[PDB]
């Protein structure tokens, strides 16, 4: 019998809602639906794990909560003895394949209504339009949605167009973070799925700024031989998204980390300053041995997708002493 | 001794950055050639690259992580060297940053994760990656490529199929796992714009299962019946094993517990209405195969017809039957129906007969007779048997013929004749005449004479005037029946027959009158009238005229007085008729 293991498409659900489990295998894995798949005289049964690896029982049914509609299970309510994995097999009596599909059953999290580990995520920009949705409804469909912020009910201010499954801020302010959990009627029971928005800056357009060093300014640092250096980089960099910030030092046209042979190298990207979302981060250069060798033009790079922009520093040594 | 020589090439690859890019070669030569990996000919070595050597002397895998671009973007080389000659492959090498992942790349959706078989039993490991075009899947055990040539063997690959919508589901399918499967594996998936590793998962190995799973079995299978035309039956069909099976009864192809709905372990049958035959199959099925049982629920309404009504003993007025049941099931007794042989007259029926042996009683001598049997039990009588005609043969004539009657023909001849018996007894093989001229000898020694089934003969070389006695019996092929006689005729001229309708009257105490009916021939003297005072009297003859009746006188009142006729010819005298005594008033 050939086992699928464990679903990629996860269920996860608040103690006490509706869910319906849908058979992974019939979307996505093999090719026909439920009804020729009795036609051709093969069977579909449940078996309940409670995790791996816990072994499988065939699953008892009632009618009211746990039934069984014809390629899923439905629950009215959920209940928390309901987590686990739901294995789903088919078979002809020369043929046995099986998937498991993953289940949660969570509490809301001390004072709320959601749940604070099963909330999804998005992200929006000032002085432009996000659209919040309310997904993964699908099975249960106009209905009223209640848009709750905080799980509070609030009076929404005029910017903000409710439609059917969505909601529209036309113009994001900062006020717009936070939770907004949304709720729904159906059973009747009531469902609740709720998205944490986090806002930021808009997308820069302007390439990246130097700070230590700069763009212009050939500064100086003084070494003697011997001693070990520290160049560091600090740079700052508008949102660019979740792409990571592109910083980096050069000698000439090598580049650091070939040239090293562990003496000079460059250390890992501290960030120095993050906020919504732009950052001033710090880069290193790092010499141990400072030969004769190492001195001159070290030069710091700074990019994103708008440009590349670089300073340059000079590392060289102090002579005798104010003796002229 | 042979120089070296690539079993396998390096391919081009285009990975991503902050990823992975395997490349690999492995040779053969004489002797084992060593491997080298250079960037533009110089034995290159890099923290950032690690060299994997196969278990076997042959080649090395080339591993890069994390990519890190354009840096890595370069043109690379392997080169594979021995004493006896020297061979080197070119391959190129690209890398990308997400900021410009083209639509259409390979992203991995969810990766295999960490997994514990036991030693021989089969794994199966998990991948999700899509792509336009698609993906396609490889796989990495310890940094080092698998490969599964032959695809049939103990490792084997299996593939989803792309409904036009998905991610491409992808497994790695382990018949008997070993010890040597251990170890960390990593998936690959490529297309024409570039190559994604998953995340590594570890494979783990155990020696044995506690216990392992058990295959369904039946603990109560599903009993066969017989049961009337609409009557009521509970049947019970348990399965057990682990896990546990589901049963589902079945009229052979169609399943009849309906599938939305479908009992677990216990399922038991409750029957209306059977009227036609059927077979029910009671499935079992865990994942560990399914399993079959079948019950035949029939109802029968009738016994089969016995075989085989043969006689083995015989009487006149009984006959012995014997008959095989016929039967393949419990039949309650038999009953058999008879009437004779072209009747259209209803069938006699004998009830409780219990064994396949009968004797009939009660029937007639040398009677015809048709027989069949039926078997009966609770439910009714079936069909008859074939049929059997079969005569009563009677062994001997069980009556004396009957009218035996004479008369006279010429001087030296007689002619005598008879009716059949009441009894015939059989079929009439002839009849016997005693005649002799000699009345006082034993019957060995009288005369000889036959008839057969002619009623009639005639006897001749008759002296005349001398006194034979003649007696006649019937015969039938078995043997003799009785003797009847009231024959030593004297041979001389022909005689009447004696009359019929013969009654006496009382008409006075001291009269009596006499009713006859005179026979053909009109040539008549008178009539002999024997008449005597009751039984100890004397034989007296009287004058009659030749008439119709006769008044006689003088007789004593409240008196019984016998009398016999005989017809008188005057030719000769004629036969007797039937004793009649009459009382005077
Ligand atoms: C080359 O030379 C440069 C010198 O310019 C070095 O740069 C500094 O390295 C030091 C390493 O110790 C860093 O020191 C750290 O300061 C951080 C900043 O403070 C936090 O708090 C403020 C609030 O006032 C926040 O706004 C700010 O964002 C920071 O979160 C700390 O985060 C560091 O860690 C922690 O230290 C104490 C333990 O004593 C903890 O309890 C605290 O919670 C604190 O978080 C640390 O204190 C310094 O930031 C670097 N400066 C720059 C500009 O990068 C390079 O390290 C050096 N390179 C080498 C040696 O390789
Ligand atoms: C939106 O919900 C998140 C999740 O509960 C809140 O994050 C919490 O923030 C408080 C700060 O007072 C912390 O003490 C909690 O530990 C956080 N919880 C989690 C799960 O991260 C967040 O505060 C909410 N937004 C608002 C405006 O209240
Ligand atoms: C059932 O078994 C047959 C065997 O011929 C196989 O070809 C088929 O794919 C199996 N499944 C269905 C749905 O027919
Ligand atoms: C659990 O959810 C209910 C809503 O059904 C909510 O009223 C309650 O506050 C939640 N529990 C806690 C501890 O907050």
């Amino acid at each position: 019998c050939t086992d699928w293991s464990v679903d990629i498409k996860k269920y996860q659900v608040l103690v006490g809602e509706p869910v319906r489990i849908k058979c992974a295998l019939f979307y996505g894995y093999i090719r026909t639906n439920y009804s020729l798949a009795q036609s051709a005289g093969l069977s579909l049964m449940w078996y309940k794990s409670s995790g791996p690896g816990d072994f499988e029982e065939p699953i008892a049914f009632d009618g009211s909560r746990m039934s069984k509609e014809e390629d899923s299970i439905w629950f009215r309510p959920t209940l928390l003895q309901d987590s686990g994995l739901y294995a789903c097999v088919i078979r002809n009596s020369t043929y046995c394949m099986k998937v498991s599909i993953s289940l949660t059953v969570g509490e809301n999290d001390t004072g709320l209504c959601y749940n604070s580990k099963m909330k999804y995520f998005e992200k929006a920009e000032l002085s432009k339009s996000k659209e919040i949705s309310c997904r993964d409804i699908e099975d249960f469909l106009e209905p009223e949605i209640l848009w709750y912020k905080e799980c509070r009910t609030k009076a929404w201010r005029p910017s903000i167009v409710f439609k059917r499954d969505t909601l529209l801020i036309k113009e994001v302010k900062e006020d717009d973070i936070g939770n907004y959990t949304c709720e729904l009627k159906y059973g009747g029971f009531v469902v609740r799925r709720t998205t944490e928005l986090t806002v930021t800056a808009p997308l820069t357009d302007k390439p990246p700024k130097l700070l230590y060093p700069m763009e212009s300014k050939l500064t100086v640092q003084e070494t003697q031989l011997g001693g070990s250096a520290n160049l560091t980089c600090r740079a700052f960099f508008g949102y660019s998204g979740d792409v990571s910030p592109l910083i980096y030092w050069m000698k000439g046209e090598k580049f650091i980390e070939d040239l090293d042979e562990n003496r000079v190298w460059e250390s890992d990207i501290r960030i120095l300053k993050e906020h919504l979302g732009e950052q001033e981060v710090s880069i290193s250069l790092i010499v141990d041995s400072v030969e004769e060798g190492d001195l001159g033009n070290y030069s710091c790079y700074v990019e994103n997708g708008n440009g590349r922009r670089h300073a340059s520093v000079l590392l060289h040594k102090r002579k005798h002493h104010h003796h002229h | 001794e042979t120089p070296p020589r690539f079993t396998r090439t390096p391919v081009d690859q285009t990975g991503v950055s902050g990823g992975v890019a395997s490349f690999i070669c492995q040779a053969t030569g004489d002797p084992r050639p060593k491997i080298v990996w250079n960037k533009k000919g110089k034995k290159v070595s890099n923290q950032r690259f690690e060299v994997i050597e196969f278990d076997d002397g042959s080649g090395s895998v080339l591993r890069i992580q994390p990519l890190r671009t354009p840096r890595d973007e370069a043109i690379y080389e392997c080169v594979a060297s021995n004493n006896v000659g020297e061979i080197s492959v070119s391959t190129r090498l690209t890398v990308l940053r997400e900021d410009q992942i083209p639509r259409g790349f390979p992203t991995i959706d969810m990766g295999p994760q960490l997994k514990v078989v036991e030693r021989t039993r089969t794994a199966t490991m998990l991948c999700a990656a899509s792509g336009n075009p698609d993906p396609e899947i490889t796989w990495f055990k310890d940094f080092l490529p698998v490969d599964t040539s032959n695809n049939n063997g103990r490792i084997k690959q299996l593939r989803s199929e792309s409904i036009g919508g998905t991610p491409i589901r992808g497994a790695l399918q382990i018949e008997q796992s070993e010890e040597s499967d251990q170890g960390k594996y990593e998936c690959v998936a490529t297309n024409s714009a570039g190559t994604r590793y998953s995340a590594p998962a570890n494979l783990y190995v155990r020696e044995l299962r506690e216990v392992r799973r058990v295959p369904p079995r039946f603990s109560i299978p599903p009993t066969n019946h017989e049961i009337m035309p609409g009557g009521s039956v509970n049947i019970t069909c348990v399965a057990v094993g682990s896990p546990m099976p589901y049963v589902k009864w079945m009229l052979g192809a169609e399943d009849l517990t309906p599938e939305d709905d479908m009992p677990i372990g216990r399922n038991v049958l409750e029957l209306n209405d059977v009227r036609q035959s059927a077979n029910y199959t009671c499935v079992a099925m865990s994942t560990l195969g399914v399993i079959e049982a079948i019950a035949q629920i029939t109802v029968k309404a009738l016994p089969k017809p016995p075989g085989t009504p043969v006689v083995t003993e015989s009487t006149a007025t009984s006959i012995t039957l014997t008959w095989d049941s016929g039967n393949p099931e419990p039949v309650s007794y038999y009953i058999i129906q008879h009437k004779p042989k072209n009747s259209e007259e209803p069938y006699k029926e004998i009830d409780g007969i219990a064994t396949t042996r009968y004797s009939v009683a009660g029937l007639s001598p040398y009677s015809d007779y048709e027989f069949r049997v039926v078997a009966v039990n609770n439910i009714g009588r079936g069909p008859a048997s074939e049929p059997v005609l079969t005569q009563t043969s009677e062994q001997a004539p069980s009556s004396a013929p009957r009218d035996v009657q004479a008369r006279m023909l010429s001087s030296t001849t007689i002619l005598v004749q008879w009716k059949e018996p009441e009894e015939p007894n059989g079929q009439i093989q002839g009849y016997r005449v005693y005649y002799t001229m000699d009345p006082t000898q034993h019957v060995n020694n009288w005369m000889k004479h036959n008839v057969a089934d002619s009623q009639i003969t005639t006897i001749g070389n008759l002296v005349p005037q001398k006194t034979y006695s003649v007696k006649v019996l019937a015969f039938t092929s078995i043997g003799d029946g009785p003797l009847s006689s009231d024959i030593q005729v004297i041979t001389q001229t022909g005689v009447p027959g004696q009359p019929l309708n013969f009654k006496a009257e009382p008409e006075s105490e001291t009269s009596i009158l006499l009713s006859w009916t005179p026979p053909r021939s009109d040539t008549i003297a008178s009539y002999e009238l024997v008449y005597r005072d009751g039984d100890q009297g004397e034989e007296q003859r009287i004058t009659i005229e030749p008439g119709t009746s006769y008044r006689l006188q003088g007789l004593k009142p409240n008196s019984l007085y016998y009398f016999r006729l005989s017809a008188r010819s005057p030719q000769g005298l004629g036969a007797s008729t039937a004793e009649i005594s009459a009382r005077t008033m």
